[PDB]
């Protein structure tokens, strides 16, 4: 799994992996990584595939009783909030990797991570999973401050590419996702819209 | 075990072989795997048998509840929430490998669900220890929206790799055709697999059985 | 017209505990005195046959080697806080490896004075008060001591108490006779007088019991002769 | 409007006209007692309340009836004042469990929703009697604005631009309709509080009393705050020379 | 019998002499405190509930003075009664609707909703401990294929579906009206059935309102989501009545 | 907070009698009548679906409910206590199927719903329900009608009748109607008994009428009953 | 007579008679005063004895060494919040290291005292409480009621006849603040004086004095240790 | 294992319009035989029998409460229990312990007692059920059983056929297996009557 998240100033951009894998058999190469929340906050799922829908479903359904009951829009922090409490309260009982990404009327675009632990920290940009190791340089030295949504857009997709080229666990397909005031802009690269890197010959 | 599902343009065909085994000796040679959900959602089982059993009878309990309260057929997310939650509550600790397909008013869909509480919904699934076999058939055979006839030879065709190519599967083959107006519960589909003609008469004639103690008893 | 068993009175009192010293006044009268020569506590047995076993009736009993306790009103709910004070007395020496103080087992059975009430309750919590008032006679660091209590909870320490029917009779009776530097022999005495004064019947060696603490001798229930030796000097 | 033949000794009891007395009665509770007013302006919300003093014995500032139930939230109570406290630490406990869970301050009229709803959970039970107290809960934020409301022994909450419980309820009302509190700022405000108070005071019946001030707004950063000896003493001030016309 | 009393009958929701429930219809009286009236009425094509906003304070925020609630984002309510019973019933409706869609992975259809909430109420009607509540839900909805849906429940545990209710007060006398108008056989369109409803509630109480003294409610085919008008919305479908 | 009542509410008079239950039965007997029929070759539920305004939507509650596949229910007395006993019965039903993977028994579904019903007549801080219970049933292939009363007892009847005028529409039966009968002479004879009684316009919208021979229970359409209405068919 | 026997029942006119009727258990009480200067908190309090040859009743308790309390009406229920307010002493002392401040122990006796008036078979707690307790903000004297009401008091006085000391406290608040403790003591026990007739008067067998302060941890004083007090009061006459 | 630690044999077979089932009779503790009598078929009604082999004592402990069930359910309903019914009701009351489960392989045999048609299943020891239309083993010598009834087995058998056969099965799978056999038994059962005989066996 390789899930990637980067924050711009009308809001957010999601990108995912579709390899889901028991071993080294590929039980789903076609996964849909990013789940929707809300309206326009979703999040990015690593680690036990049963956990991260489990909670994301228990969140879905706090966050929908939440929003009802306040008659807003839900802050992005609140969701990440309640996926913080679930993930570090059983910390010893998921195995769950979540970045909570989306758009916000009170805080704009947000980028939110959940590791392991079960800690929370915002981010500019947030990545996770197995392949996500293996682009922490590159995430690092193309990152700049200041992207447009494309430029996110094709970021993600990059460094995306990057990952599965690399990581044995992830692979299949790129899903992206750019949230804004706008709406939810889901798109898929597959195949030859899937970036390509010049490999060593000589 | 050999279990797979797929989606064509009116509906869902499901399959599975008929062999269940004690460790490496069969003891069925004709065990039935699709499973009676509601009448418009059926369910193929691998892993644990018993937990399979129980767990397919028990959501299809609360599910003819749940039909039986809201007047309506039951739609193929509600299985599937059931059973995921159910599985997630215990862990894993409940081996029930199970492929979930029906028909809605939303149309068709096809679930597989592992035994953790993880689900994936997909055009064509396979489970089980001849899954390999059955997803290579699908993975070199299947095209979407595929017609009734075609998608029963493609079902089968996977689930006969299965059946050759694991020692855990077997014997028959049952299909399973789902569509917005037709239910074909065919049991089974074609066994490609016989027990060779007895060479021999080794029958015993009576007496042959030395008899130590013997008690009628006449009943009515 | 039933009310619940907490509710006030609008004089301020709950019923119950009223209706329970209202219990005390028929209950068997009892005197303890308080002396630097010890404490002394006498009851009568109240007989009301031939055929009854007096030997079977016991309103002093033994809390420990240096307490006594005298009952007065429905002896089966004394039986209760009796056993509940020995428990205590031994779960304090199983403890601290030293011995209770009077005034510390008293306090402690007086600990179940209002635990009583319908709602809000274990279910197997007390549904009234207890229907007794008790003496208790002691002797510790602080030397002889004696304190009565009743099902309001409240014990106080006294010099020389009456409880029962006869009450205030021979409560007068012991002022009278009581001063701060009697011998024990003279508080055995007066208790004896006071108590033929107000039984019914007359006083004999079978008719009553008496129990002494003193600082070099543990609890001492007087036997028959005992108990003639002292009568004999009327 | 005074049925009592039985039909007015449980709160799980109807009355034959469709009415629950015991809440009323509670209400009536809340009726006779001192005077609290509270009214929101454009930078915040002010607290006003008349705290009848018992006793010269008693110290400066004893029998608050004004608490902070968060740090930018602020309760003014009237009636049963155990019951109030009680319902103080109830709506304390709210928004702390509501940080604790979401990360961030809680919304009044959120607050106000939980504590109304557990308000009316006693109003249908024989088990336990209704709050024989209302309270009104202000605050202040730049995301939300200035926000007042008030909850009854019922379990009823509404917003407010200006409110008033106890005793001389209506007549403190009248006197606070001729504010423009829409326009004029908490400022402003505290002055036609105190005066409001003064105005309502019954100096016949009641003896000596003391004027307890409440801010929350722009002026304190969204703190609900204690008003200055000063601005206290200024407002009462205003308010006796006020008394004079 | 017939309106006789035996024991405590009169007092918890037990049965009297004739078989009734005195505390139930006690409820029932005890909607009608609050003075207001509520109308419903399905159109063909949506569902409008109408009801009066009877502000007689500006000491009020009027933004928070509303009968009007949103169970879902697709499913709307009215209630009618005593206030804090009416918001009690809509959280638990709430909860319900998002347990549902939690479970079973679909919207709750408004005939479960107001199902559920009806068979609720029935526990209150038969222990002792607890009284009913003093409040009436009419719940609308759009469903996957019965169409536009108004239902509506009670303190006695009943609950039905219909074409057009009322609660309150002018309950009889809105049911006669709107009974009325349904025999006629309109095109219940959008407007029709809004000025249906507005017009009944109107004429039972005549006032021809201001836009400020009724709120609507509202439910479409082409657009599910429960939306509550605006006054201005409210105004424009004020002033096409006085023009006919 | 909350806890709950928990001695009776239903306690036997000096006479001997169990009051609720009698007030309770009183409840049942002012209810809409509903008949049953127990026919050779199945069994007919009917009953006065008779609204109280053309703004109710009939086609959204019902008072004829399956239960299973093969047993049905009506009843007579108050709503919303039957719609408890019917959510529960089906729960009893799918219990035994789960316990024995075989539909259950008409006669143990009535036993186990009657046990229900008396617990709510002996249990703290409840009435009995104001409801009477007639249950058809496919079973062994015999035929089954049963009834049940807020007591918690429960009858095998061939025929009966309950809820207003119940006695003269039991009358009615023991005369016009005997075995022998094929479903749809029960039927006539059911509409017919129901007619003795249904003040105003009997239409296909006033009564609501559901069937169980042995391929199931189901409730029949609007347009059978019209059909059947027509004094023929 | 249908609204006075449970505590969950409203009168008609806003009141709880059960709440009154415990309040009334207060008074049953012999008299307690309080007082407090800048530096020194002091209880005094009226001892009461059943007969002569019967000691006189506890009216001090100990809690912890910065709180003390003087009781009126009901002992098991005194004793009872007596073991609550050492408790949590204890607690805040296993916790935090330092004394829970005076004001605290109080607001957590009016919680815990709240709460069994308002459910049904649950009686108030009959007893008035005057704390005396010293922390980082001074001298305290607290009041607390059967009502689960308290007060924060300059001085106070509770029980039978208590009105006069109420009456003379209510002259000689000014003195207070400025008194030494040997004044401050006088002023308590004048105040506990006027609660009686002209036939009786102060001994060192009916009096309890308890004191607190910034140099003095709660102490209680009794028969001969009182005796330095009362020798040095002047014999008011009738 | 925990199965060979008493080990036995138990077999059902379908006939015409009869069935029979067959046990071993040892009881032992590991190596060592205790008893030559042990009972491992029970009557669970007429014409409906079960056998239960594995650890003796839950063999003994599910045919017991088995019974207590089964007597119920021949109360509360007026009459015999039908064999597919018997087989849930063993699955259910397995299944209820299905992590901490009884250490027994059912067998059921029995002719359904308003027909006469032969009913035969076997069980897990989490109850999961198993219906032929030929035979059915448990046991330590299940491999050998199923050997022999896959060899000697034929269709439509008459009643001294049918035990032939499952005689021949039992005995020779028993002999071949050390913790099974001191004799076998075999209950075949008809619509009019039930044979029960006591096989010549070895005892080694």
């Amino acid at each position: 799994t390789t899930i990637m998240a980067v924050q711009f100033d009308g809001g957010v951009v999601l990108g995912a992996d579709s390899r889901t894998t028991t071993g080294s058999y590929i039980a789903n190469r076609v996964t849909d990584k990013l789940t929707p929340i809300h309206d326009r906050i979703f999040c990015c799922r690593s680690g036990s595939a049963a956990d991260t829908q489990a909670v994301a479903d228990a969140v879905t359904y706090q966050l929908g009783f939440h929003s009802i009951e306040l008659n807003e829009p839900p802050l992005v922090h609140t969701a990440a909030s309640l996926f913080k409490e679930m993930c570090y309260r059983y910390r010893e009982d998921l195995m769950a990797g979540i970045i909570i990404a989306g758009w916000d009327p009170q805080e704009g675009g947000q980028v939110y991570s959940v590791p392991m632990g079960g800690m929370m920290v915002r981010q500019s940009f947030a990545i996770g999973g197995s392949g996500s190791s293996y682009i922490y340089g590159y995430v690092d030295a193309t990152y700049r401050e200041g992207m447009t949504k494309e430029e996110c857009l094709q970021f993600t997709a990059n460094a995306l590419a990057l990952a599965m080229e690399r990581d044995g666990s992830s692979g299949g397909v790129i899903r992206l996702a750019a949230i804004a005031e706008s709406g939810v802009e889901r798109q898929v690269l597959l195949g030859d819209q899937i970036p390509k890197f010049a490999v060593a010959t000589l | 075990t050999t279990i797979a599902g797929v989606v064509y343009k009116d509906g869902i065909v499901l399959g599975a072989d008929t062999r269940a085994t004690e460790g490496m000796v069969v003891a069925d040679k004709n065990c039935s795997k699709i499973h009676f959900i509601s009448p418009n959602i059926y369910c193929c089982g691998a892993g644990t048998a018993a937990d399979t059993d129980m767990t397919t009878q028990l959501i299809s309990s609360n599910l003819e509840l749940h039909s039986l309260s809201t007047g309506r057929l039951p739609r193929v997310v509600t299985a599937n929430r059931m059973l995921k939650q159910m599985l997630f509550r215990y862990q894993g600790y409940i081996g029930a490998a199970l492929v979930l397909g029906g028909v809605d008013v939303t149309g068709p869909h096809l679930y597989s669900i592992y035994p953790h509480g993880s689900t994936d919904k997909l055009p064509y699934v396979t489970m089980g220890s001849g899954s390999l076999a059955a997803m290579a058939v699908f993975e070199d055979k299947f095209r979407p929206d595929m017609e009734e006839e075609e998608a029963k030879n493609l079902v089968s065709e996977a689930i006969a790799a299965g059946i050759f190519n694991d020692l855990g599967s077997g014997s028959n083959i049952d299909l399973c055709v789902i569509s917005k107006n037709k239910l074909d519960f065919l049991r089974p589909y074609t066994v490609p697999n016989k027990k060779g003609t007895r060479l021999g008469r080794y029958r015993c004639e009576k007496g042959t059985t030395a008899v130590l103690t013997e008690k009628i008893t006449p009943l009515e | 017209y039933d009310r619940g068993v907490n509710t006030f009175s609008p004089e301020g009192r709950l019923f119950q505990v009223e209706y329970a010293i209202e219990a005390i006044k028929l209950g068997s009268t009892a005197i303890g005195i308080q002396t630097s020569e010890g404490v002394c506590l006498a009851v009568e047995k109240r007989i009301t046959s031939p055929l009854m076993e007096p030997s079977s009736i016991e309103k002093i009993v033994e809390i420990d080697a240096h307490i006594g306790c005298a009952m007065s009103g429905l002896i089966a709910d004394a039986k209760t806080l009796i056993d509940k004070a020995r428990v205590e007395t031994q779960n304090h020496w199983f403890t601290y490896n030293e011995t209770m103080t009077v005034e510390s087992v008293t306090q402690a059975v007086s600990n179940l004075a209002l635990q009583f009430g319908e709602e809000d309750a274990d279910p197997g919590a007390m549904s009234r008060p207890f229907g007794v008032a008790l003496l208790f006679g002691g002797v510790d660091e602080k030397g002889p001591q004696l304190f009565h209590m009743d099902p309001s909870g409240t014990f106080v320490q006294c010099d020389a108490r009456a409880i029962g029917s006869a009450s205030e009779g021979a409560q007068s009776s012991l002022q009278e006779v009581y001063h701060k530097s009697m011998t024990l022999k003279e508080a055995i005495k007066s208790s004896l007088i006071i108590l033929k004064q107000v039984m019914e019947e007359k006083l004999n060696a079978t008719n009553i019991e008496l129990a002494t603490v003193q600082p070099g001798q543990n609890f001492h229930m007087f036997t028959k002769e005992e108990l003639e030796e002292v009568i004999k000097d009327i | 409007s005074s049925i009592g033949t039985g039909y007015d000794l449980s709160a799980s009891t109807f009355s034959p006209d469709g009415r629950v007395f015991q809440v009323e009665y509670a209400m009536k509770a809340v009726e006779n007692s001192s005077t609290a007013i509270g009214i929101r302006c454009k930078d915040g919300v002010v607290f006003g309340v008349e705290k009848l003093v018992l006793s010269k014995l008693y110290e400066e500032g004893s029998n608050k009836r004004l608490f902070n139930v968060d740090r930018h939230v602020g309760m003014a109570v009237a009636g049963l004042l155990a019951d109030a406290r009680s319902l103080a630490d109830i709506a304390r406990e709210e928004a702390s469990n509501f940080r604790s869970n979401f990360g961030y301050n809680i919304p009044l009229k959120h607050l106000a929703d939980r504590v109304a709803m557990y308000v009316h959970a006693y109003t249908l039970y024989s088990a336990v009697r209704p709050f024989g107290c209302s309270f009104m809960l202000g605050s202040y934020s730049v995301n939300d604005g200035a926000q007042l409301y008030m909850i009854d022994p019922s379990g009823v909450s509404y917003g407010y631009w200006g409110c008033a419980i106890g005793k001389a309820r209506q007549a403190a009302k009248t006197e606070i309709e001729k504010l423009q509190m829409k326009e004029m700022t908490c400022r402003d405000i505290v002055k036609e509080v105190a005066k409001i108070i003064y105005i309502v005071h019954d100096e016949v019946k009641d003896k000596a009393f003391e004027l307890e001030l409440s801010w929350v707004g722009e002026l304190t950063n969204g703190r609900h705050e204690i008003v200055p000896k000063d601005i206290r003493e200024e407002a009462e001030k205003y308010a006796k020379e006020s008394l004079k016309e | 019998s017939r309106g006789s009393s035996a024991g405590f009958d009169r007092h918890i929701t037990i049965f009297s002499p004739e078989g009734r429930l005195y505390q139930v219809e006690y409820a029932f009286k005890a909607i009608n405190q609050g003075g207001l009236t509520s109308v419903a009425v399905r159109g063909k094509d949506c569902a409008v509930i109408v009801t009066q906003k009877k502000v007689p304070d500006k000491l009020l925020d009027s933004s928070t003075v509303t009968h009007l609630f949103k169970i879902t984002e697709n499913i709307g309510c009215v209630m009618t009664g005593m206030t804090a019973d009416s918001r009690s019933q809509v959280q638990r409706a709430r909860y319900e609707a998002a347990n549902w869609k939690y479970k079973y992975g679909y919207e709750i259809p408004v005939d479960m909703l107001c199902k559920r909430i009806a068979d609720i109420s029935q526990v209150y009607t038969q222990n002792a401990e607890m009284r009913p509540l003093g409040c009436c839900m009419i719940l609308i909805g759009i469903d996957e294929e019965q169409g536009p849906q108004v239902y509506k429940c009670d303190p006695a545990g009943y609950y039905c579906g219909f074409k057009a209710t009322a609660a309150g007060v002018k309950q009889t006398e809105s049911t006669s009206f709107l009974e009325k108008k349904v025999k006629k056989k309109f095109d219940w369109t959008f407007e029709q059935t809004v000025e249906t409803a507005i017009t009944c509630l109107s004429t039972v109480l005549s006032i021809d309102f201001k836009p400020s003294e009724i709120e609507v409610g509202v439910v479409t085919v082409e657009n599910p989501k429960f939306r509550i008008l605006t006054e201005a919305e409210i105004d424009a479908h004020l002033v096409a009545l006085a023009e006919r | 907070a909350e806890r709950g009542y928990s001695f009776s509410l239903t306690t036997f008079s000096p006479s001997g009698k169990l009051v609720q239950i009698e007030y309770a039965l009183a409840a049942v007997a002012g209810g809409a009548p509903s008949v049953g029929i127990k026919a050779a070759n199945g069994v007919v539920l009917a009953t006065e679906k008779k609204q109280k305004s053309i703004l109710y939507d009939e086609r959204s509650v019902h008072k004829v409910e399956p239960i299973t596949k093969h047993i049905g229910l009506v009843y007579s007395g108050m709503g919303p206590d039957y719609r408890v006993l019917v959510h529960r019965a089906r729960k009893l039903a799918q219990q035994y199927y789960l316990v024995y993977q075989e539909p259950i028994p008409t006669a143990q579904l009535v036993q186990r719903v009657a046990s229900v019903m008396q617990e709510y007549t002996q249990s703290g801080g409840v009435r009995p329900f104001g409801v009477s219970l007639l249950i058809c049933g496919w079973n062994e292939g015999r035929p089954y009608l049963f009834q049940s009363d807020p007591s918690g007892a429960y009858f095998a009847w061939k025929a009966t009748a309950m809820g207003k005028n119940y006695v003269n529409g039991k009358t009615f039966l023991e005369k016009r109607y005997n075995e022998d009968l094929e479903l749809e002479d029960a039927i006539h004879t059911a509409i017919l008994t129901l007619k003795e009684s249904f003040e105003g316009q009997m239409t296909e919208d006033n009564i609501e009428v559901g069937i169980c021979n042995e391929a199931g229970f189901r409730r029949l359409t609007p347009t059978e009953v019209k059909d059947y209405l027509a004094a023929i068919a | 007579n249908q609204y006075d026997n449970d505590v969950t029942v409203w009168s008609p006119q806003g009141r709880i008679h059960q709440i009154e009727y415990a309040m009334e258990a207060v008074k049953q009480g012999s008299a307690t005063v309080g007082l407090k200067s800048k530096t020194h908190a002091v209880l005094v309090a009226l001892k009461r004895a059943q007969s002569e040859l019967a000691a006189h009743q506890k009216k001090i308790l100990h809690v912890d060494n910065h709180i003390g309390i003087s009781i009126a009406g009901l002992t098991a229920d005194a004793r009872l919040l007596c073991n609550f307010m050492r408790q949590e002493c204890l607690d805040s002392r296993f916790v935090f290291d330092r004394p829970l401040p005076v004001s605290r122990l109080v607001s957590l006796i009016g919680s815990k005292t709240q709460i069994p008036t308002q459910r049904y078979g649950r009686r108030p707690y009959g007893v008035g409480l005057l704390i005396a307790g010293y922390d980082d903000m001074g001298p305290h004297i607290f009041q607390t009621c059967p009502s689960a009401n308290y007060f924060d008091c300059r001085a106070m006085s509770i029980g039978a006849r208590s009105q006069s000391a109420r009456t003379y406290l209510e002259r000689h608040m000014s003195e207070f603040m400025e008194c030494n403790l040997n004044e401050l003591v006088k002023h308590g026990l004048r105040a506990l004086r006027e609660t009686l007739p002209a036939e009786q008067d102060l001994t060192t067998k009916n009096v309890s004095i308890g004191i607190v302060g910034k140099d003095l941890e709660f102490t209680i004083y009794d028969d001969d240790d009182v005796s330095p007090f009362l020798e040095g009061l002047e014999e008011r006459p009738q | 294992s925990i199965m060979s630690y008493n080990g036995g044999a138990v077999m059902a077979m379908k006939g015409k319009n009869c069935v029979a089932i067959a046990a071993d009779r040892r009881f032992g503790i590991q190596a060592q035989m205790v008893t030559t009598d042990f009972q491992k078929i029970f009557p669970m009604g007429d014409r409906l029998y079960i056998g239960l082999a594995g650890l003796a004592t839950d063999v003994q402990t599910v045919a017991q409460r088995l019974k207590f069930r089964l007597n119920l359910y021949e109360l509360k309903e007026g009459r015999q229990i039908k064999p597919y019914t018997l087989m849930s009701m063993v699955a259910n009351l397995l299944y209820e312990k299905r992590f901490g489960p009884y250490y027994t392989e059912p067998v059921i045999a029995g002719l359904d007692p308003k027909t006469f048609k032969p009913f035969i299943c076997s069980l897990d020891l989490i109850g999961c059920p198993m219906v032929t239309d030929d035979f059915v083993v448990s046991g330590t010598c299940a491999e050998q059983m199923y050997g022999m009834c896959e060899s000697l087995w034929e269709p439509n058998m008459d009643p001294d056929h049918l035990f032939e056969t499952i005689s021949q099965a039992m005995l020779n799978a028993v002999d071949r297996d050390a913790v099974s056999g001191m004799g076998v038994i075999v209950h075949i059962i008809e619509k009019d009557k039930i044979t029960t005989r006591t096989l010549k066996a070895r005892m080694d």
